[PDB]
């Protein structure tokens, strides 16, 4: 977002700018703060997404040992180059009068198409080349070759995979089928991104409704005051309205700098999980989900990321 | 705009990147004032010049209906003494329309003229008269020593100074007003404490300056009301379409462009206040036509340049403004990115690595010319996949990389 | 100084009252910005201390936490109000594509790699590890046996040697 | 912690609350923010305990 200090505080009135310039040295700091939060916010996405400088594409034929990944790979027959999971994440997540008071919003540098291309390239790297592509060149490995080594990373001999790969395929395919209806069953799981959107929205709304305020003045309108009173008097009514609006700006941008702090921390944590849960098989328990972690799938979302962690839990046990 | 960038950054050299400047802010072409055609002559002489008015105890609070008047009728009296006004300065009681003017006329002495000011106590501001202290209206007084004064003395005029209980602002109190005070029932006929609340004035034309008869008219009103009652003549002019223009519709004003009707309203519903509590739809004072107000579009101007050590060929961009339009003059090329309009730069179908971001995956670089291009994600790569093939590396390198972390700033 | 030489002190507090307030809010804004920047650089210092503890005092095998690729070891160096890390890491350079199989048939039983990848030049068969190409002869002490040749796909008939 | 909007700024007098309403929409976000800090502060014990 960006604000114009002159247009918010004053309309098309020269004298209001004259009484603004005798303060003078306030909204330049507002400008530098909004530009700083802008350059901080748009720079977050590269280390979250552009961790690889080698964009990849999927092979046309998928002999993946009986596995199915059609839900997460983007569909060429779809007009957008997105997965159906991306479509559910997009349509499950949901102005001009706000803009028309000198309250501008800036489009992101990265739009949905090339971040979808980043996610597709990340999926292509993590399926056909394993996890070695995060180090140097991508080294192509068959998928059941890789899952045996991933089992070996969790203290499992590779004979278990080559004995039960059919059951593994059925279980994983059933789980991927379950997760679509799991996401579509309730919208409470998507509450972690609606909160940021409506928190920004209501903060902007309570900013823009602050104009109609009787800040010690005869009227909150600026033009009718000019047609009302002489220029020596009513400066005492103008300046209090100036102060009451600049304090509102101060409370707004202070809250914005507060809210950017945890967003940056969450983005850093998401980039760390991008590094660990995707490009490697971290043995840090509960850091990549719940239980012993095998691997993870990233999917983009409006102003956010979602991770599908595939992990491992035992079912039947006996005493000896 | 390179010099404007130097002006903004208070330095003679700028290295690279995007910057900020002011907006376009197109100006209105003209101003439109619309008044209803019902313009009559509003009678004000009956309260200004007439026979001998009543005293201060009797108020001729007059309701002035829908009419058209100006200050020329008021201006007929040179002996105006108390020209002090509140709410609106006296130089601009014209070309603005009120909603309910409250005119009240009385006759008071010279020293009682200053007592009509609000927020004080005096002979009039006591139990005789209480007035609202906000007082959007005004007080106009003029001497009438040649008409109201009498050779035999004007003892008939009275005033109710000694009323018992308090008065509230804008109240009528004319009655017998029997006086019952003291620690005894007076009954109006006792004799000890039968004080008279009404006393005579005395007007003979050999006095001092503070005992002269003065006609005082007081006006009380308010504002911000949709109907208009009385204001001066102004020639109404036709409206305009799709043009940045000022408008004044019987009081409240604005500046923007106008659009035809799209909604239904309700046949006494004429205002169009939005969720943002701003006026955006109104009907004509002369015709029943719904029109929509949208203010003229702002700009938002940003500058892009290579190094001042490198070159000086710059370009500018306008955020949100469509060009395809109202950008005064043009340059060599105009481009219409979804981030906004862009001039001073060319466009290619090629793809190169981005040096400075612009918005929506657009980046501008330096070749002898500034070139704007779409996002290049990197080198396109594909790896062959087989059911029985392993890539295995044989040679390797060790690499050293740098990381810079701040630790603490200056105490 | 001049305003006390200009005005009678009964109207001084009428005049010199509000610039004190304005300086107070300006310094309050400075303090709030200092708290924001101090919190940010405090988080940065926590990250720097964590990477000092991880990348230097041990071989942190987390990927990309201590450099690029497989991390080996690191060099800490001071800087004016800062620290700089020199990470020495590994990266493969040249690679070849070879033919594999997950298991080996021999005498009706299946052979699985104890550690490494099965590869072949086309005529012979060998085993390596997952990062370098050193062909070793398939020997019973280089592998292990679990089961036979029906449940496992991709298995190839071959020979193994007994010392 | 939570703080009441009206009784802290103005005592048991009506006209101070009448003079309070001109700013009007100022303590609503304060109450919302204190309920916020309360709710994630009570939430913080769950992922650690």
């Amino acid at each position: 977002t960006s604000v114009d200090c002159t247009m918010y505080i004053c309309g098309d009135s020269t004298e209001c700018s004259n009484l603004l310039l005798q303060y003078g040295s306030f909204c330049t700091q507002l400008k530098r703060a909004l530009t700083g939060i802008a350059v901080e916010q748009d720079k977050n996405t590269q280390e979250v997404f552009a961790q690889v400088k080698q964009i990849y594409k999927t092979p046309p034929i998928k002999y993946f040992g009986g596995f199915n990944f059609s839900q997460i790979l983007p569909d060429p027959s779809k007009p957008s180059k997105r997965s159906p999971i991306e479509d559910l994440l997009f349509n499950k997540v949901t102005i001009c009068a706000q803009k028309f008071n000198g309250l501008t919003v800036l489009p992101p540098l990265l739009t949905d198409e090339m971040i979808a291309q980043y996610t597709s390239a990340l999926l292509a790297g993590t399926i056909t080349s394993g996890w070695t592509f995060g180090a140097g060149p991508a080294l192509q490995i068959p998928f059941p070759m890789q899952m045996a080594y991933r089992f070996n990373g969790i203290g499992v001999t590779q004979n278990v995979l080559y004995e039960n790969q059919k059951l593994i395929a059925n279980q994983f395919n059933s789980a991927i089928g379950k997760i679509q209806d799991s996401l579509s069953s309730t919208p409470s799981a998507l509450g972690k991104l609606q909160d940021v959107v409506n928190h920004n929205a209501q903060a902007l709304n309570t900013l823009v409704k602050q104009l109609s305020s009787k800040f010690g003045a005869i009227s909150s309108v600026l033009n009718d005051i000019l047609s009302r009173l002489d220029p020596p008097e009513a400066e005492v009514q103008i300046d209090r309205l100036i102060t009451g609006r600049l304090q509102s700006l101060q409370t707004y941008v202070t809250q914005q700098l507060i809210r950017a702090a945890e967003i940056r921390a969450s983005a850093n944590l998401a980039a760390t999980k991008m590094s660990e849960c995707v490009l490697g098989q971290s043995k840090r328990v509960d850091f990549c989900g719940k239980g012993y972690h095998l691997m993870s799938f990233p999917q983009s979302a409006p102003h956010g990321v979602v991770f599908l962690h595939v992990t491992y839990v035992p079912a039947q046990e006996k005493n000896f | 705009p390179l010099s404007e960038t130097k002006c903004t950054l208070k330095s003679f050299t700028v290295e690279k990147g995007i910057y900020q400047t002011s907006n376009f802010r197109v100006q209105p072409t003209e101003s439109i004032v619309r008044f209803p055609n019902i313009t009559n002559l509003c009678p004000f002489h009956e309260v200004f010049n007439a026979t001998t008015f009543a005293s201060v105890y009797a108020w001729n609070r007059k309701r002035i209906s829908n009419c058209v008047a100006d200050y020329s009728v008021i201006y007929n009296f040179a002996p105006f003494f108390a020209f002090k006004c509140y709410g609106v300065s006296p130089t601009k009681l014209n070309d603005l329309c009120f909603t309910n003017v409250y005119a009240d006329s009385f006759v008071i002495r010279g020293n009682e003229v200053s007592q009509i000011a609000p927020g004080q106590t005096g002979n009039i501001a006591d139990y005789n008269y209480k007035l609202p202290d906000d007082f959007t209206g005004c007080v106009i007084a003029w001497n009438s020593n040649k008409l109201d004064s009498k050779p035999s003395g004007n003892y008939n005029y009275l005033y109710r100074l000694f009323r018992k209980s308090k008065l509230k602002p804008f109240e009528r109190d004319i009655s017998t007003e029997i006086y019952q005070a003291g620690n005894k029932p007076c009954n109006g006929v006792a004799g000890p404490n039968c004080y008279s609340p009404l006393q005579s004035y005395g007007f003979r034309p050999t006095y001092g300056v503070g005992h002269q008869p003065y006609r005082v008219v007081v006006l009380s009103f308010e504002l911000l009301h949709a109907p208009a009652t009385v204001c001066g003549p102004k020639k109404s002019t036709n409206l305009v379409k799709n043009k940045c223009v000022n408008f004044n519709f019987n009081g409240l004003t604005g500046t923007g462009v106008l659009t035809e009707s799209n909604k239904k309203f309700l046949p006494f519903q004429q205002f169009g206040r939005d969720i943002a509590d701003t006026t955006d739809a109104v009907r004509d004072p002369q015709t029943l036509e719904i029109l929509d107000i949208t203010p003229c579009s702002f700009g938002g101007v940003s500058v892009i340049t290579p190094g001042t050590n490198t070159s000086n060929q710059v370009a500018v961009l306008y955020q949100g403004v469509n060009c395809t339009w109202r950008v005064y003059s043009t340059g060599s090329n105009v481009f219409q990115t979804r981030a906004g309009c862009l001039i001073g730069a060319e466009y290619v179908n090629n793809s190169y690595e981005c040096d400075i971001p612009i918005g929506a995956g657009i980046c501008a670089s330096y070749q002898q010319s500034i070139i704007a291009y779409t996002m290049s994600l990197g080198a396109e790569n594909s790896v062959a996949y087989s059911n029985n093939s392993i890539a295995i590396p044989t040679n390797f390198t060790i690499s050293v990389t740098t990381e810079i972390l701040p630790v603490s700033m200056t105490k | 100084n001049d305003i006390l030489s200009r005005l009678d002190p009964p109207e001084a507090e009428v005049q010199i009252d509000r610039l004190i307030t304005g300086r107070l809010q300006s310094l309050q804004t400075y303090v709030t910005q200092q708290l924001i920047r101090a919190a940010e650089i405090r988080a940065s210092a926590n990250l720097a201390a964590t990477k000092m503890s991880e990348c230097v005092l041990g071989q942190s095998k987390r990927v990309d936490f201590c450099g690029k690729g497989y991390h080996l070891m690191s060099f800490p160096q001071s800087a004016p109000h800062g620290v700089v890390f020199l990470h020495v890491t590994y990266v493969p350079a040249q690679e070849k594509n070879f033919t594999t199989a997950p298991a080996i048939c021999h005498d009706g039983k299946a052979h699985f790699p104890r550690e490494g990848v099965f590869v072949s030049n086309g005529t012979h068969w060998f085993v390596t590890q997952r990062n370098f190409y050193e062909p070793q002869i398939i020997t019973t002490d280089n592998t292990f046996v679990s089961g036979n040749c029906d449940v496992v796909i991709g298995i190839v008939n071959n020979t193994v040697y007994d010392p």
